[PDB]
C-alpha cells in the first residue's frame, strides 16, 4: 500500500490485522495444542482478507510474538478463568486490562500482545455459550484503541504497514 | 478482586518484552 496513514484507516486496519493475527496464532496453535481452539474450519471460522498488505501484518505480529503469547498463554487462560466475565461487564473489564498493560506506555510488542490475549478472553466467553462475542470484543478493541489515543500511536509508527518492517518483518 | 489487580500485574510481562525481541 502507500505510506502515512490516519486513525480513520486505522482502526479498519486494526479489526482487520486484530482477526486475521489472531487466527494465525490459534491457526499454527491448532497443531501443537487446542486451547481456546477456534469454531472449526467452517463458516463459523475467521474468513479474513488476507489480499490485502494487512494480511502479512497479521502473520508477522503472530511471529515476534509467538512464543512470547504461548509463553504468558498458558498462566494466561489460567487467571482468566478465575475472572468470568460478561457480556453486559465485557467492555468494563476488557478497558481495564488494556489500561493496566498499556499503562506503562505504548509499543509494537504491547499493540500485538492485546489481540494475543484479546482472542483468548473473547473465545473464553463465546464458548461458554454466549455465542456472538467476537463481534462484540472487536468493537471494543477498535473503539478503546481509537479512544486510548492508540490508533494516533500506530499511524505515527507508519500505519500497521509498518509490521513488515520488524524483526522478520 | 485478586484477580482484577492479578489479571493486570500478570501483563507486566506482555507489552515491553516483544518490542525488544523484534
Amino acid at each position: 500500500a502507500l505510506p502515512s496513514a490516519s486513525e480513520e484507516q486505522v482502526a479498519q486496519d486494526t479489526e482487520e490485522v486484530f482477526r486475521s493475527y489472531v487466527f494465525y496464532r490459534h491457526q499454527q496453535e491448532q497443531e501443537a495444542e487446542g486451547v481456546a481452539a477456534p469454531a472449526d474450519p467452517e463458516m463459523v471460522t475467521l474468513p479474513l482478507q488476507p489480499s490485502s498488505t494487512m494480511g502479512q501484518v497479521g502473520r508477522q505480529l503472530a511471529i515476534i510474538g509467538d512464543d512470547i503469547n504461548r509463553r504468558y498463554d498458558s498462566e494466561f487462560q489460567t487467571m482468566l478463568q478465575h475472572l468470568q466475565p460478561t457480556a453486559e461487564n465485557a467492555y468494563e473489564y476488557f478497558t481495564k486490562i488494556a489500561t493496566s498493560l498499556f499503562e506503562s506506555g505504548i509499543n509494537w510488542g504491547r499493540v500485538v500482545a492485546l489481540l494475543g490475549f484479546g482472542y483468548r478472553l473473547a473465545l473464553h466467553v463465546y464458548q461458554h455459550g454466549l455465542t456472538g462475542f467476537l463481534g462484540q470484543v472487536t468493537r471494543f478493541v477498535v473503539d478503546f484503541m481509537l479512544h486510548h489515543c492508540i490508533a494516533r500511536w500506530i499511524a505515527q509508527r507508519g500505519g500497521w504497514v509498518a509490521a513488515l518492517n520488524l524483526g522478520n518483518g | 478482586e485478586d484477580i482484577i489487580r492479578n489479571i493486570a500485574r500478570h501483563l507486566a510481562l506482555v507489552g515491553d518484552l516483544l518490542d525488544r525481541s523484534i
